[PDB]
């Protein structure tokens, strides 16, 4: 396609705004590091205590 | 909530068979997966704890494996006592969530139902309501379809079904479908039929009666 | 009816992360603390930048999928790649676990800092009610509440009144 | 040995509150916790919450939050579960089970993060209804002898509350070919049930068939002779 | 009134997110971000790297000069993309250590 | 003559029913009682990290050869180098993990003791003074039922405030 | 860290498959250790600042 992306996987291009990636261990370019987890949630706020 | 998915939801097997049922978790739970057995009229009982551990006094033929997202329960050789419902449950995160359950049923040859139909007892109409009962007796397997037709008009939303558990001797099922109408609605029409479709017949069977004619 | 942070959080405070709720003669009011709110956000912004800071740029590598059985060399190519993935998967799991514990620790610290900063202002004019609230033992109007919130409260002005109210 | 004993069955109106108790013996009560699981009729298991016998700390499932409150008493080795603002949705069998070791650090395989043993179960029915007597209508053998040989006859028990009701045939004399179906809940809010038996059609002219419908919550005993329609 | 009350507190949200720490599998925090890229558009972007689409040709076929790969003569690339549909249509050949020749030409 | 003393540079070998607790001295004598909520709060955190260190399953099947009976050269040097690299990296991870874990466990159990002390400090308000050793001097007559009300968090400071302040000044 | 005979890490000729694997192995090692070093000093410096702040309090 006609777009800009630094990272290329056999599944297609992916963005690199995240440090890790679960798309494909085969990569080319500036890519996130391949890991086995499908999700890793980094807290961006304090503990949520309702009421 | 962590979703537990059991496969299969129903299983038919013979005594002496080797069976394996599967539990799947939506996210990793380590080895915090428990298995419970429930017999029809009793409370559930712990069978396997922490994925692989047999509860003390439990039968040696029961064993469990798995970790993370995939788990299994194995019965080396089936026994009469083992036909029951089996649930897997995760204890790693709160709320604790259960699987939908696997029902172990006795395998059997195919048997076609013997259909019966009953007009509303004359006293029932004297009270104001009318219940036509359509009986399917001693059939296997459980899957069956019952359709009510009143003067060839297919009915919907005015009937209830009830099925018994597998019989202790012949391991068949029995089903009762009850079409409920008001006495005013019941007297408006003539022929009342229930059509039954089942694996045990090459073509559906219809049993009917004419109102006020015996 | 009002209660502090020891008990729960405030869902109505959407202008900041930490703040004050008061009740005086003029009524009740709420106001967020901007400097402590941004102090926590600045630290969270920082770890988001550091988590992404190092670029991983790889070009020609080794083959990682194979269509034929070859044996020894292919066993080694697969083992190297599976070793790499398991170690990075460990690092990713450990990183967020450490980061999340620190985010929880620093945001708890900003709350305690603001409470102790207020405690030091009030001095002998106030008492700790135990629920994250202070009982100010003197008539404190709206302008008096603001002086606490902006750090210009002079305890000497109300010390005589407060001490008399504190001890019979 | 190790045992959990629950309180008796309850029947309640929609707006009301129910309180189930769980009595323990055979282990230190204060070293474990108790979880509460319910099972709707013909349904799977559903976790309500957990309470520690060591600390009194509780964890409730999000959907019961506000509605449930669980307490524990060390002196009587009893845990209780209160459910408020009931609904027909809450009609289920409620179980208690020992869960989670307390007072010491435990490796996973020794954590007791599993439900054992279970209580016998407490049945809670929530309906806008009052106890009423059953009504029985005969299901006479129809058709041309039904069939050449085997005929089916039965009894329909209708509009009764609450469960359950016994049914026997010929005062327990007939026990073969009989089928008593599980009750069903009508939109009227009252249950309904059928009990039938297959018998040789040649026996219809000589044998008398009477279904005995015995209901205790209303103290009702009805006997119904089922005979074929004569035209 | 002769006294006043001043409470200190922090914000909260109705529905927060679960995260993991060293000690807890799930803690509810007010907000979180995802650190694992798990989706793609399905398309290879042609910038900023020079992508050379093989189409019907493998790199070795274009090296040797299979007639239907003549379009690739003297070509260059940052990334050469080989497709499943590729096929040879010249003289039947065999390359001992095919993977090594493919690697050094591609590099 | 044994005077009681608190947690400042001092543990309690005599307390065996819990991890944290109270010791008191009043008109009726001396006593001791464990605090169950804070004991379990520290235990729950240790249990949680015990669960997390074991949560991943490391399941490997066919791998590479790691012992060799003959000298081969290049390929064998590489197989040995890969495995030696893997072991050194996992050994580093294992060493760093238990170091971070123990540091955090020591911190969180120290924190529970401080939380319990501050929780008690807030209850007493102006009716007691910090003796500096981990104990409170309660400036009013506090019988056994009064001690238990402090331990179970129902102590009302207003009941004794006049008596306590008169003894303080 | 005491290492003696290892693999070759610089090469004067193009060889292909085996050399590709030798280079990949060493680059993988260095990136993992470079990560370990970056995380170590970050964790340590955070703890040093914390412990010195604690001694004051
Ligand atoms: C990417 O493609 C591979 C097969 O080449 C497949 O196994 C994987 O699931 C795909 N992932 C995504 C995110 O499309
Ligand atoms: C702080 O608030 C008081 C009361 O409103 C006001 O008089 C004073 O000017 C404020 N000071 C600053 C620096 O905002
Ligand atoms: C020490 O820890 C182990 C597990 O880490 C636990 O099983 C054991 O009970 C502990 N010892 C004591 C005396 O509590
Ligand atoms: C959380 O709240 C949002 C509304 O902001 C709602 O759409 C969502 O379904 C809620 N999630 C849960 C799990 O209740
Ligand atoms: C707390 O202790 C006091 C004094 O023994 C007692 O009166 C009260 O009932 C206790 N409260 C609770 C909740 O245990």
């Amino acid at each position: 396609d006609t777009c800009i992306s630094e990272c290329i996987t056999p599944n297609g291009s992916i963005p690199n705004d995240k440090p890790f990636q679960n798309v494909n261990k085969i990569t080319y370019g500036a890519c996130p590091k391949y890991v086995k987890q499908n999700t890793l949630k980094l807290a961006t706020g304090m503990r949520n205590v309702p009421e | 909530d962590i979703q537990m998915t059991q496969s299969p939801v129903s299983l038919s097997a013979s005594v002496g068979d080797r069976v394996t049922i599967t539990c799947r978790a939506s996210q990793s739970i380590g080895k915090f997966l428990n298995w419970y057995q429930q017999k029809p009229g009793r409370a559930p009982k712990l069978l396997i704890y922490y994925a692989s551990n047999l509860e003390t006094g439990g039968p040696s033929r029961f064993s469990g494996r798995g970790s993370e997202t995939e788990f299994s329960l194995t019965i080396s050789s089936l026994q009469p006592e083992d036909f029951a419902t089996y649930y897997c449950q995760q204890s790693n995160n709160v709320p604790h969530t259960f699987g939908q359950g696997t029902k172990l049923e006795i395998k059997r040859t195919v048997a076609a139902p013997s259909v019966f139909i009953f007009p509303p007892s004359d006293e029932q109409l004297k009270s104001g309501t009318a219940s036509v009962v359509c009986l399917l007796n001693n059939f296997y397997p459980r899957e069956a379809k019952v359709q009510w037709k009143v003067d060839n008009a297919l009915q919907s939303g005015n009937s209830q079904e009830s099925v018994t558990e597998q019989d202790s001797k012949d391991s068949t099922y029995s089903l009762s479908s009850t079409l409920t109408l008001s006495k005013a609605d019941y007297e408006k029409h003539k022929v009342y039929a229930c059509e039954v479709t089942h694996q045990g017949l090459s073509s559906p069977v219809t049993k009917s009666f004419n109102r006020g004619e015996c | 009816a009002i209660a502090g942070f020891i008990e729960n959080g405030w869902e109505g405070m959407i202008d900041g992360w930490y703040g004050f709720r008061h009740q005086n003669s003029e009524g009740t009011g709420q106001a967020a603390d901007l400097k402590s709110t941004q102090a926590a956000i600045d630290q969270i912004n920082g770890k988001l930048n550091r988590v992404i800071e190092k670029t991983n740029e790889k070009f020609h590598q080794i083959e990682k999928e194979f269509s034929e059985v070859e044996g020894r060399i292919q066993d080694l190519e697969k083992y190297v790649e599976d070793t790499k993935i398991d170690l990075w998967s460990y690092n990713a799991e450990l990183l967020v676990a450490l980061e999340n514990q620190h985010t929880i620790d620093l945001t708890d610290s900003e709350m305690n800092k603001l409470f102790e900063k207020t405690r030091r202002q009030l001095r002998e004019n106030a008492e700790d009610m135990g629920n994250g609230c202070f009982k100010i033992y003197h008539k404190c109007d709206n302008a008096c509440i603001e002086s606490i919130r902006n750090g210009t409260y002079d305890h000497d002005v109300y010390r005589d009144e407060a001490l008399n109210n504190r001890f019979q | 040995q190790v045992q959990l004993v629950q309180s008796g069955p309850e029947v309640k109106k929609p707006g009301a509150s129910v309180k189930v108790s769980c009595k323990a013996s055979g282990y230190s009560f204060s070293r474990y916790g108790i979880s509460w699981v319910r099972q709707a009729p013909g349904q799977g298991l559903e976790w309500l919450g957990w309470i520690s016998g060591y600390t009194g700390n509780t964890n409730y499932a999000q959907k019961f939050q506000g509605r449930v409150t669980m307490t524990t008493d060390t002196s009587t080795s009893t845990a209780s579960m209160e459910l408020r603002s009931l609904r027909s949705d809450d009609t289920a069998v409620y179980y208690c089970a020992r869960d989670k070791k307390q007072g010491e650090v435990v490796l996973p395989a020794a954590s007791f993060r599993w439900f054992a043993p279970w209580g016998q179960g407490t049945l809670v029915t929530v309906s806008s209804a009052s106890t009423k007597g059953p009504s029985v209508f005969p299901l006479a053998p129809s058709s041309k002898s039904t069939s050449g040989g085997t005929a089916a006859l039965g009894c329909l028990v209708k509009d009764y509350f609450p469960e359950p009701v016994t049914v026997s045939w010929n005062s327990g004399a007939l026990t073969s070919g009989v089928h008593t179906f599980p009750a069903v809940l009508q939109s009227s809010g009252l249950y309904s049930l059928s009990s039938v038996v297959t018998v040789p059609s040649s026996s219809l002219g000589t044998q008398t068939y009477i279904c005995n419908v015995n209901h205790k919550p209303s103290n009702t005993k009805v006997d119904k002779k089922v005979e074929p329609k004569s035209c | 009134n002769s006294t006043a009350t001043l409470c200190l507190g922090h914000h909260a949200v109705p529905n927060g997110t679960l995260v993991k720490t060293i000690t807890d599998d799930q803690i509810e925090v007010t907000n979180a971000t995802e650190l694992v890229q798990s989706s793609s558009t399905g398309k290879i972007c042609n910038n900023p790297h020079r992508i050379l689409d093989g189409i019907d040709c493998t790199l070795i076929d274009a090296l040797l000069g299979d007639p239907h790969c003549d379009v690739f003569q003297n070509e260059t690339w940052d990334l050469f993309v080989e497709r499943s549909k590729a096929f040879s249509n010249c003289y039947p050949y065999d390359v001992p250590d095919y993977a090594s020749l493919r690697s050094l030409v591609a590099s």
